[PDB]
């Protein structure tokens, strides 16, 4: 008879009203479920004590606030209103470099995972440069390559640079509408010697990341925090027992 | 609630034509305006809070409506014989010689009696205290110490036909209402 | 309040001819007081006999302090009248701490350095009393008291001058066209607007369609100006082109 | 004469009036009352101070806080607005599983407390898939099934699967109205050695849960807040000394 | 010429502006006195340094907070808004417990501190059921019994129950006006070696308690906050110097 | 040129601009000086950014708030708008106790400091009661007479009590008006080796106490603050560099 | 490229626009620089994302703070709105202190630091008092005489006093027109070696001081909080690459 | 699937929106993205519970926070609205000295970094003064000049001084227009064995810095925080699943 509960969370996008595939939200640090409730209050004069005597509900709300510390592509979709981008590894043949370059330069690709990369110099007779003369830095991760120096007989400005980018995963930012996603949180009760806790959230209205702190400073995993609301879902039925907000099962 | 009070004269006509404005006194005297406010906190104040209502007949039936004010203070001492109020100063002679809206004396003692007097002529005797006088005796010798305020009457009826009784609680209970009296030539002149 | 009238009429098209009627403007002024300590019962008397009567009203914003002791019976007051509402032959009324400290002369002329009196003064104030110019005003409305407590009332007076109020007319000093030009830049406080009235009149709107005909295919543009004095001779140079616009007649 | 109090509560829902079945309401850590009353304030002027004088009360509400460790399906009716649901344990024969599986899919069945599960292939000769082909997770308890792998001649891929469901209690949210408690604490106060102290509420409406932390972090046991305001009740006697709100009694 | 100050307080109820008897309010913790007043302030302008010049006060106001740890009857009745009930001790005879009971449920008595339980089956012939049927839950003191068992020969069901009932004094809840009480402050300074000092306040309204936690947690004693607005009293001489409000006598 | 002060502080009464008696404040713990000025900004727009480009002062307040240690009748007079009463030390012969008393009764005197006590009984033949039969709680410091018992011949419930009392001084709440007093300050700052430095306010008005525990918790000696607004004296030359709110003297 | 600075402030007044001359503004242990643009937003639709699309500042502004914890009198005058104001030390030969004098009265004199302090006895033959019978307290640096004692043969009341006083340096308050003064701040940046830095601030126009705690408590010293708005300059070229505001120089 | 970010900041500025030179933003302590969306509720009726039913969004916006700790020039002109200025080095001649000399003054050149310095007399036979009358303060970093005294035969009082002055860089205040930079981060996720992570933000508009502490107190390097808000760029493909406000790739 007391609660203190560790799990996993489970969330179905919905489109259209058609149930989606469930998929794991990954690890997930908070969750609560708020409930508010605003009442209108009629009173009696009987007494003269001017005092409450009955109140009848008007408006039913509920908000859940979760806390993901996971900062995969599927959930990056989920909380910034965003769609996965794959990009498939290929290669490059003819990208053209700024002109004007000089030693001190720092020059940009277009795709990241840069590997083999090859410099042409541009005239009738190719002549790929020395590797010596240029350097990769953060090993080519961030499609950075520095000028370490040129030949005394300066070499044709413009350059076509060759070279083979790895796959990557894109998300977008607020690119998608509004998810619906129902959750499905299945927790385990430590304080019975892990009794088994169920609880459902039929359809759940999602708010976008409030923070997100790039750079951290302490000993704290960067997390994210998201706020929604369970609306109220018009297919269960009225009469009903399981409602139409969300639900808790207990094995007992 | 802070209250006001207003002079409200007959002073129409005022000819405003192109070069420059003139006023002319119809009448030359000042009717006070006062409001009132009261809290009822039982039955019986609320019923003769209603008898009272019910009386004026909106503002046919006058009744003098004593100010609260501390317009004149003693200076000195009066025997209960003596009929010549000693006050400070305070221009009553240049303003006020007995005419309709000055007048009238409550002396609201500190034990709680109350002598209400009639003033007949107020004369000048020094730039800083005057010897206002009154209709007849006094009552009694009292000191300069023993004086809470004076708060000149004036005779006033309704302003406002409509009343607002504001029932709060109940019957048994507290009620809020606001009363407005205005100045009046009545009682025979 | 500076208010002055002039009826002007315009033809069809965009020309007005301008009839000013009143040289001297009507002065309003509008200011609240309080009474405490033997004021209350006194301004009580003196709106109780005095009344709707003609009033010698102190210029207030003309506050002048006394630069040495003024000797009983002396004749001149010599103080600064540089931009002071101070004119021949008018009034003056020194004060002091209290109400009843005052005493009303006759001014005679202007010195640029004193006031040339006619009648010796009677009592002498030392440093400290206050000088106020005296113009002729009387009580346009009856002032409503606000009891604060048992003695005391806060009071919103109003006064308009029965007398012409002299005062020198110049305009900006450049010139353009043989007209004034305002040189001034306008405070930017308060955001400002601008419109484009036109004598667009005459819609005909019946019930099928409205139709609106140009009268005169012209736009008069509206600009309104703001400004902050920080001095005398601004505040008197103010003066000096209100005076001289006389309302609408004047352009510039 | 000092308290300290510790105790158990006992609350009765009140369904139109008729008293209902007392109930113990589990294990809980704090309960406070509060009393809030309005006043309208009469002020003499007579003194030169405008003091308050006199002060008649004219509101009088009381409202009550309770803090309950116990997740039991009553309490969560009594605080969620919900109405408990008992399932009673049971079998299935033919559900049949979503399409297009393949290894690594996770499949969940619509009851928990799963046990014997079969799965059957569908064909004219049914032969029932062997258990190492699958996995259950979390022992069954929320019917997640695993697919370890498949036979290299893909069986047919429609799935009949079979099984066994434990009994289990469901509570709804805002299934139910607002409810109507009259509450019976049993305070013993340690600081007379142990002496027996009860306080009564005739009526009580509760609020609904603020916020509940399924994931806890720390060494605290989940805490549910729930507030509800003493209604005046109207069938007690007007000049019982009793009184219509409450009442305390102190044995003495 | 140091305060640290200790000692008693007494007060004394105002019913219709007669004197009450004086009582010990028992232990208390904490006073304080606070005192507010209103000013409206004037300015003069003469200067150009647009600051204050006089202020005189309108407002004056007074209010006091009490800290008591004690629940006696008589103070709950002082902060309640209560009327002290005294019910002597008495014995019941005939008491009808409820119908259809069975083992496990537990009945409830209309009086605490039973002693002496007596249950008569229903039948021509009495018959007392065995003591050993039944027990008390928490010595008897919260009127509660717990069934053990039934004979296998089920007696019939409607039960009559005699005891007896010691003596309680129970307290209302708003069941009486607002008190008006006079505190009288008896301390001792420490820091002039214990000398004394006397607070009188002549009239005082209260306001009823803020909060009352039941079930405390930690080691500090429940805790009773009082406020109360210390009114005028016009009976006492208005050039008396001992005022209205209250007063300070310091023994020296 | 460092500032670390210690010192005195006296005030001096104004009663209608005369000035009064200084005397010592007592101990004083923190005194603190506030200016507070209000401008009126002007923006020019000629350079796109509508920056502010002039301000010029419109109001000037100074608020002072001192924190003294002292009960001394004179700061209680200065701090609660009071006025001192001295009661010289005296005897009585004829109060008449209540009637009806009994054993356990408390009697309560209107004087304070009593010694000698006799009580006279009420009949043709006096005879002072035994004194063993009463006790004086508190050594006589309130008054407070407590019955011990009575002989078995009840003697005549009216009593006659005579005894002395010893002088006292009392302070009435808010029964002077606003005081207005100079203040002046006899810092020594030490960080100069104690260097003398002078601070003297021309008018100060002071607002009551804020809070007063009589009761106090802790190590903290009872602190009382005041605050007050330093007023604009009229009496100072206005071209005196010496200002006319204050001013400070550092020797050197 | 860090920054840790420290260093020296200078300030010149600026007069009717003439630069003064400049001042060390002694010890200063804190100064920030605050900039605050106000901006005007455009919003495009086309997307249905209603979000921002353009923003235009139309606001700008810049406050500086300063903390100074020197009382020097410049800077009392910079501050407080003051002048300084050089007493010489000089004689006092018939001073006349108050009648009716009596032991234990302490006598306050117009003067500071009074030494050599004669009393003559006012008769037809002069007759100084001995010194034994007064005594100066706080070595007379505050001005005050302390009676010790009179002869039995009672001297005239009337005493003339004569001494020395020193030098003094006096602030008014409020006496002075806001300064405008222009700041030079030279630090050196510890974490570059010590690298120089130097900011310009062509025109700042400050604020009186908040806070001024002459009786302070604890370790630290005094401080005095200015703030300040950076005005616009209208003397720099508008292209100027300098700008109106403020400058930052670093060498290298 | 865990996130702790480190790396470095690139920012490029947009004129009239061709992209710029890309530039290192030197040394960051923290970076935060902030996502705000407003909504637009429908409640439906038809269950007797108000509650939402349905939300749509129709705001939003992003805002981005960075913390950088570098005053290089650049920085101060991307942050200040200033534009970076270059003075290179060189010598003066004839620059004219303050008159009316004397020794205690202190002298400020026009130029900083003064080196070689010579003061020649003025007079028909040049006559340069000896060094060891004057002493230059902080190394001639600032060009203070300290007087050390003036031979007995006072010479010319002008003076033309000659030096040579080091190249500087200035930044002015607001003299630029609001910048509009593009950002990419180059974070490198330590919790994935230093996996690249990518960000980069199309559009983003900054605000001027909040605070500036000139002089710090502490072991803190000085901080510099900077506001500003993604706008949403027109360029990009509407439905190009990489967004217009920014975009995150995360290799794998």
């Amino acid at each position: 008879t007391y609660f203190y509960g560790q799990g996993e969370i489970d969330a179905a996008p919905i489109v259209n009203g058609v149930l989606g595939k469930w998929r794991w939200i990954q690890d997930v640090s908070a969750m609560s479920i708020q409930l508010a409730v605003e009442k209108v209050e009629h009173k009696e004069s009987y007494s003269g004590q001017k005092a409450l005597v009955r109140s009848f509900p008007i408006g039913k709300t509920a908000t859940v606030n979760i806390t993901l510390h996971s900062i995969g592509p599927d959930n990056l979709a989920l909380t910034l209103y965003g769609k996965v981008v794959a990009k498939a590894a290929g290669s490059v043949t003819g990208e053209v470099l700024p002109a004007d370059l000089v030693a001190g330069d720092v020059i940009r690709l277009a795709n990241f995972g840069v590997s083999e990369l090859v410099i042409t110099d541009s005239a009738s007779s190719p002549a790929p440069l020395d590797p010596q003369y240029y350097a990769l830095r953060a090993d080519g991760a961030y499609g950075e390559v520095q000028l370490l120096g040129l030949p005394t007989p300066a070499p044709t400005q413009p350059f076509k640079a060759a070279y083979e980018y790895a796959a990557t995963k894109q998300v977008g930012m607020f690119t998608a509408p509004q998810p619906t996603v129902a959750l499905r949180y299945k927790g385990i009760n430590l304080a019975e010697g892990g009794a088994p806790v169920i609880v459902e959230l039929y359809k759940v209205a999602t708010d976008p990341l409030q923070e997100l702190a790039l750079i951290s400073d302490g000993n704290t995993v960067a997390g994210m925090q998201i706020s929604g609301g369970i609306l109220l879902d018009t297919s269960k039925p009225d009469t009903g027992d399981l409602g139409r907000f969300g639900r808790i099962i207990q094995l007992g | 609630e802070d209250l006001t009070s207003s002079y409200q004269r007959l002073l129409s006509t005022l000819d405003n034509g192109s070069a420059i404005p003139r006023v002319t006194d119809v009448a030359g005297m000042a009717l006070p305006v006062i409001g009132h406010r009261w809290i009822g906190m039982g039955r019986a104040e609320r019923s003769a809070f209603r008898s009272l209502v019910y009386a004026l007949r909106g503002q046919q039936k006058p009744l003098w409506v004593p100010t609260h004010a501390d317009d004149l203070t003693l200076v000195a001492t009066v025997s209960q014989l003596s009929t010549a109020l000693d006050v400070r100063n305070i221009g009553y002679a240049r303003f006020a010689n007995g005419r309709p809206g000055r007048r009238d004396i409550r002396i609201e003692l500190y034990d709680g009696t109350v002598y209400h007097r009639r003033i007949l002529t107020s004369t000048e005797l020094d730039a800083d205290t005057e010897r206002v006088a009154i209709d007849a005796a006094l009552g009694r010798l009292v000191e300069p110490t023993d004086v809470a305020r004076i708060c000149f009457m004036a005779l006033c009826s309704a302003a406002s036909d409509v009343v607002e009784i504001e029932h709060v609680t109940d019957s048994e209970g507290v009620a809020t209402a606001a009363l407005t009296f205005k100045g009046v030539r009545d009682d025979e002149f | 309040r500076l208010s002055a009238s002039t009826n002007i009429l315009q033809s069809e098209s965009a020309v007005t001819q301008r009839r000013a009627m009143r040289l001297a403007p009507r002065r309003e002024f509008d200011a609240n007081m309080y009474a405490v300590d033997r004021e209350r019962q006194l301004l009580d008397m003196t709106l109780f006999g005095w009344g709707a009567r003609i009033w010698a009203l102190p210029i207030w914003p003309d506050i002048q302090l006394l630069h040495q002791p003024l000797a009983a019976g002396s004749l001149g007051i010599p103080c600064d009248t540089a931009g002071l509402d101070f004119r021949d032959g008018g009034l003056a009324m020194l004060r002091g701490e209290d109400a009843f400290t005052y005493e009303v002369v006759e001014v005679k002329t202007v010195t640029a350095s004193g006031l040339d009196l006619v009648r010796p003064v009677q009592a002498a104030w030392g440093t400290g009393s206050r000088l106020y110019p005296v113009r002729t005003a009387q009580l346009t409305e009856q002032p409503t008291l606000t009891r604060l407590t048992d003695t005391a009332q806060s009071a919103r007076v109003s006064f308009l001058v029965m007398e012409p109020s002299a005062w020198p007319e110049l305009m900006p000093a450049t010139t353009y066209r043989g007209r004034p030009v305002l040189e001034q830049r306008p405070d930017e406080s308060e955001d400002l607007t601008s419109s484009y009235q036109r004598l667009l009149s005459t819609l005909d709107n019946g019930s099928a369609i409205p139709r609106v005909t140009d009268v005169a295919g012209m736009a008069l543009p509206v600009i309104g100006h703001r400004w902050i004095g920080m001095g005398r001779a601004e505040r008197s140079a103010f003066r000096s082109l209100v005076y001289a616009l006389r309302g609408q007649q004047k352009p510039l």
